């Protein structure tokens, strides 16, 4: 009861800000991990032969697209912020807006992380495959592009959830 | 899964590229492969075990003397590294995985390592110790390949023992006591004194079934060639080399097989 | 030794003998179990 | 299955018409003090009403447990009795009287109290015992009470 | 109940007569057959006795679901 | 007040679904590259299993969309039952998608190797993978049914 | 009251655990089937039975989830805490049983498929093992159905 | 009020843990049988004993769960916390005993299936060991029955 | 009021832990027995001594559980917390002792199977070791009974 | 008030820890003696000393626990939380000391079995090590007895 | 107040930790000494010095526990929360110091057994490490006694 009341009495603005920051942080972390995964294979292939640098750069660009989408989502969330008035600090509208912001941020961050990991693994495999044979680069690039859609879907879901903000 | 990208990715890519590029000429190719392997310097332990594989044979050869100075001519860094006669054996007991065990198992020195047959027995014991050490480093799909190689060596030794080395005290008990499913079911080969008996013993493993076939070739050779030739023939399985896995040993084995094929080519 | 097996009793005797044998004319639990096993396995599946 | 009065997971017409009839309850619910009054016991099988009733589980469970206990007692008694016949047929030594008699007597007596209690509860209708208080009576190792 | 008890016993006697007529070809064979018939009759009668004693005077009455 | 759980359900449904979708797509993709090293033609057709794994993300995305649309606070009073139901509906869809994708990734990775070895068994691998992928569809059905219980 | 917050959670958990078990079974079954069919493509069709046997657990879990969902209706009757608790218990039991059965079926099917080409008797042995495993899933489904039905009274 | 939650949770836990133990035992036995039967057809049927020996524990657990579920009857008696605590304890004991028996039976059955290719004189010993292990399931069922019987006598 | 919620839990935990220890011992005992019987079928029957002795722990656990269940008699006396807590502690102690004894017996039997297979002359030593191990289980059962006997406040 | 909870918990913890330590020591001793039972059965008979020492340590722990339990007589004198806390601490200390001594003695015996098998002249050293190890258990028992005696000084 | 709820617990924990550390050190030293005696029975008697030196931890722990137990006496004077907290802190410090000293002495003795077996010249010299460990244990005991001396400082 008293513990439950204290839990229900937590400030929603803090949770909303935490989710907003966490979305960008997780997107950046996932993009960096995918970039490193792709870069290891790209550097190995270049050491083997520098002929496929242009083909390899596509994986890096795709990985950075996740970071770009995360940054866009973070900017949108920052735009979604309000003044947080003292009177409505515990109003139902404020609590709903904070919960929606936190949920959208968590969803965006998790989707960005998953998409970044998948893209990094796909690019790491694709660079080695291209080093084995340049004829298979087209199919590998198509597969990577198809797998990159996870981040786009997560961003779409986060944008849809962002419309729920109604902080007075 | 992410550990491969965390570390070892560049080395794995370089090894894959070198293997894909692969296909006194034999000596030159062996020297080039050894240089490529050395220039590559977690995976450190795997490389050490892979080198120790041939280093066991190199140390066994160096254990002679008896024209011992000729061992410098075959100082291939791939297997004949300097870092890898009981007084000298104790000194050589360091920097090798199988050496500490062979110090006690082969404490008789030349008495248990006579160049006629007992030297081969000591080499087989060292190979068994090295195989056990390699199998100890479990965690990857290479455990199956290592087990297959050890089984092939043990079965070839057992076949050689039953063929003619039985008169050299390589009896049924010696088929596993000195001659290096095999780690659990090698007892079936203790009574395979005939080629038909060898085929019947191989029938206990359906994958090993029909591998012996007429046994005119492969099984015809003594020492460790009988079932090792079966592994050489089936090495097309090793040619798969699925990605994101330890393939350094596979690349080394492929390079060794290519060198052996080039040597067997010789003057056409 | 083995007790003589009838045309119908042979299957039940073989099923019971899977635990072992006895002396030339020792105890043969197959005689009772030829009907006991039907007399007990019926209960676990009783539905007419 | 004919004994169990269940045919293809469904009851049917027993040799009698209806073992238990709802005591009054022309419109009253089954769960009542009057409950169901039995005119006579159905000889062919279990009461048809009991199978589909809410109280099917407890009564059927108690009956099945009692039947299993009795059947196990009978099978153990037959197996123990076969020992004397085997000893006589093979002309075994005095070991039968030395060991087979106590072996067939100890377990028989130990299960005899439970079997007799089950029979008496079934026979005398000692509802003050039911499935549970029988074990309760068997539970106490000490005297008195 | 008790009338049915004799009915099960009487059923075995007719079965006993049929078994004797059929297995008179073998004396030791007939002896084995009689044991099987007696065991089957006893088992069936015991099962029926359990089923009848359970529902003879129930301690708990059956309530019906809605 | 309770609507925090309901909002969290939609986010969890997409997050957990994509978590399994990426894992399935990664394992399927890795095998495809391995087959593409030697078998040029087989790899192009084998991409279907990767495409099948990517579909699970779409199924989770649609389920998330429905949950978001049903959390309109100003439209109807979102009582605790609606929030509890939406969170429960999302939890099943997200968890099922994660498991369904994981099996597809494990099956698909072996399937690429199997097809590269013997092309005849390609039909068999597709049948097993298609049967496994039905679990995600099964999770989608449960999600719709649970979400439909938001009447009161 | 707060009873739906537990009842719906249990209903969702049933389907979640059933799907997890089905996926765990299907992964091993597919791996074994591929390993067997690599060398003997003829027996690939016969080796697919354990896959469907494992997948049947998903259908069982879906049926249990549908029953649990239909069992809650505030517009019909006041779902007291007892009803929600019993529904959650039934869901959890069914889901855990399904997950365990799926894992066991997957392990057994993978082993049998690996041993399928060694001897044709595996075609019967693995089928028998899969049937014996699915018996546990059927028993769990029956127990869950019984608990869900008993959840309807709530005094 | 909250006691029926505890009772239903105990019954569900009993069923789930018994199912998990039976599944583990069945998976171990299936792996052993798949390994053994490749060489000889004897393991196809002559060694399928543990396959049903492990499912016997699951059947016992299902029976105990059904008994526990039938134990609760709010319309007949307003259960206090005593009934819920007793039901939960009985369910936990039954489930834990079932899991332990399942694990032990699975290990023993895998060992016996492996040894099947050895001298067949060990079949009697393996069966005896399996029966001795399965005695734990009967002991657990007896304990659960005693607890359920003592459960309803709350004041 | 909350005493039964502890006493019944203690009894169930005692039974569960005793069963777990018995199973843990019996797994190793059966593995060793199967190995010895494969190696030497002659002594397979006589090697089931640890396997048979494993069930003694389960029997003792069942007895302790029955005693604990008989301890809870609300009609006989209002169960205060002083009795329920004592019963729960006695059950926990008995279960832990049973689990420890089962693990020890499993290790001892696993060693002794190979020891007898190499040479049956160590059967006496194996039996003595098993008896010494089971002494711990006996002491635990006695302690649990003594603790349960103090339910009179 | 709630002191009997603390006292019973302390006694149970003492018994459990002592049993666990004795079990670990006995298992280590048996593992060590397994080799001596074949290498030199003549010396194997004298090799049972560490098992006896472990049993003695377990007996001492059980005796301390029994004394602690016998010290709780609510009807004779009301048990304040001070006495319960003191008894629980005494039991915990005795159990921990017994477990540590048992583990140490087990390791020592496991080493000493091979040590004596290699050379019979190491029996004296093994006996000295075992006595030194048992001294720790004796000290722990003495400390537990002192604490149990002091537990009744409250008012 | 609730002073013995912490003071007596700390007094027990001091002896518990000291016994655990002494047991670990003695076990390591005994394993080393057994190996050395197997190598050479002549050095077995002379190499028991580290084993005996490791026993000072038990004596120090017993003395600290006795002092702490004597320091609690509500009949003589009521002890506040501070009076028990200080005793608990002293006991914890003494126990942790004893455990650390025991571990260090065990490692040092395990090394020194082989060191003496190889080179008898360094055998006597190696005792410096054991002397340093004993000095550390004595310093810890002195610190604990100083902390415990403040029992009567409260008011």
């Amino acid at each position: 009861s008293s513990w439950s009341r204290a839990l229900v009495k937590i400030s929603p603005y803090t949770f909303s800000a935490i989710g907003i920051a966490v979305a960008i942080g997780v997107s950046v972390l996932g993009a960096a991990w995918g970039i490193y995964i792709t870069g290891s294979s790209l550097i190995g292939a270049a050491i083997k032969a520098p002929r496929i640098t242009s083909k390899n750069l596509i994986s890096v660009i795709f990985c950075e697209a996740v970071a770009i989408y995360g940054v866009i989502v973070a900017i949108i969330l920052q735009t979604k912020l309000e003044s947080v008035p003292a009177s409505q600090i515990y109003a139902p509208e404020s609590l709903r807006a904070g919960y929606a912001i936190f949920a959208s941020g968590i969803i965006v961050g998790f989707a960005n992380l998953v998409c970044g990991l998948c893209v990094g693994i796909i690019g790491s495999s694709c660079a080695l495959s291209d080093a084995q044979n340049s004829s298979l680069f087209v199919k590998i690039l198509v597969i990577e592009i198809f797998g990159s859609a996870l981040g786009l879907f997560g961003v779409i879901v986060g944008i849809i959830m962002s419309a729920q903000a109604s902080w007075p | 899964a992410m550990t491969f990208n965390i570390h070892g990715g560049y080395l794995e890519a370089i090894v894959r590229g070198y293997r894909a590029g692969l296909l006194t000429i034999v000596e030159k190719c062996t020297l080039k492969l050894v240089d490529e392997y050395k220039h590559m310097l977690p995976l450190s332990t795997f490389l050490e075990y892979i080198t120790y594989g041939h280093m066991i044979d190199n140390v066994v050869l160096i254990v002679t003397g008896r024209d011992v100075q000729e061992l410098l001519e075959k100082c291939h860094p791939l297997g004949m590294f300097d870092s890898i006669m009981r007084e000298l054996y104790r000194l050589v007991l360091v920097d090798t995985p199988l050496a500490p065990y062979f110090s006690e198992c082969i404490t008789s020195e030349d008495l248990d390592d006579m160049n006629i047959e007992i030297m081969r027995n000591t080499l087989y014991k060292a190979y068994l110790e090295d195989f056990y050490k390699f199998c100890q480093k479990l965690g990857g799909a290479t455990a199956e390949i290592m087990s297959d190689l050890l089984a092939f060596e043990a079965d070839r030794r057992a076949v050689n023992i039953t063929i003619n080395s039985i008169g050299t005290e390589l009896t049924r008990d010696d088929r596993r006591k000195l001659y290096s499913l095999y780690p659990y079911g090698h007892e079936e080969l203790a009574v395979c004194e005939d080629i038909d008996q060898v085929r019947g013993v191989m029938e206990k493993y359906p994958p090993y079934q029909s591998i012996f076939s007429k046994l005119s070739y492969g099984e015809s050779q003594m020492l460790d060639k009988a079932f090792y030739e079966e592994e050489v023939k089936r090495l097309c399985l090793a040619f798969e080399q699925q990605f994101h896995y330890g393939v350094f040993f596979a690349y080394m084995r492929l390079r060794e097989q290519e060198i052996r094929n080039l040597m067997w080519i010789s003057e056409c | 030794t083995y007790f003589r097996t009838n045309k119908f009793t042979s299957a039940f005797q073989e099923i019971v003998d899977a635990y072992g044998v006895a002396k030339y004319r020792e105890a043969n639990p197959g005689v009772f179990t030829i009907v006991t096993f039907p007399f007990l396995f019926a209960v676990m599946f009783g539905d007419w | 299955g004919l004994i169990y009065n269940e045919f293809f997971s469904v009851p049917f017409e027993i040799f009698s018409h209806s073992a238990y009839a709802c005591r009054d309850l022309s419109c009253s619910e089954a769960t009542t003090v009057g409950l169901i009054k039995v005119r006579d016991t159905y000889p062919f099988g279990v009461d048809p009403v009991w199978h589909g009733s809410r109280s099917e589980l407890p009564f059927l469970n108690s009956l099945k447990m009692k039947m299993s206990i009795l059947l196990g007692v009978a099978q153990m008694n037959l197996g123990i009795i076969l020992s004397y016949f085997n000893a006589t047929f093979f002309r075994i030594g005095v070991n039968i009287w030395c060991q087979f008699i106590p072996q067939i007597i100890f377990l028989n007596s130990l299960f005899g109290y439970l079997s007799l209690l089950i029979i008496l509860k079934w026979i005398t209708g000692s509802q003050a015992d039911l499935y549970h208080v029988m074990i309760y009576m068997f539970l106490s190792p000490t005297d008195e009470l | 109940f008790l009338v049915t008890t004799l009915v099960f016993l009487v059923i075995g006697i007719i079965a006993s007569l049929c078994t004797r007529i059929c297995c008179n070809r073998g004396p030791s064979t007939n002896l084995l057959h009689l044991t099987l018939v007696i065991t089957a009759t006893v088992s069936c009668w015991m099962m029926w006795a359990i089923v009848y004693l359970a529902q003879m005077k129930p301690l708990i009455v059956p309530i019906l679901s809605e | 007040t309770a609507p925090f759980f309901g909002f969290l359900g939609a986010a969890a449904a997409l997050v957990f679904s994509c978590m399994g979708a990426a894992y399935g797509t990664a394992k399927s993709g890795v095998g495809v590259a391995s087959m593409g090293v030697m078998r040029p033609e087989l790899v192009m057709k084998s991409i279907v299993p990767v495409v099948m794994a990517g579909v699970l993300g779409i199924y989770g995305l649609i389920i998330a969309v429905i949950i978001s649309t049903g959390i309109n606070p100003k439209a109807k009073s979102y009582y605790l039952f609606d929030g509890y139901a939406h969170l429960s509906s999302g939890l099943a869809c997200g968890l099922a998608g994660l498991s369904a994708g994981m099996a597809i990734g494990i099956v698909g990775d072996a399937g690429v190797r199997a097809n590269a070895q013997q092309p005849k068994l390609f039909v068999g691998m597709i049948l097993i993978l298609i049967f496994a992928e039905a679990l995600a569809l099964y999770g989608l059905i449960v999600g719709i049914i649970l979400s439909s219980r938001a009447g009161q």
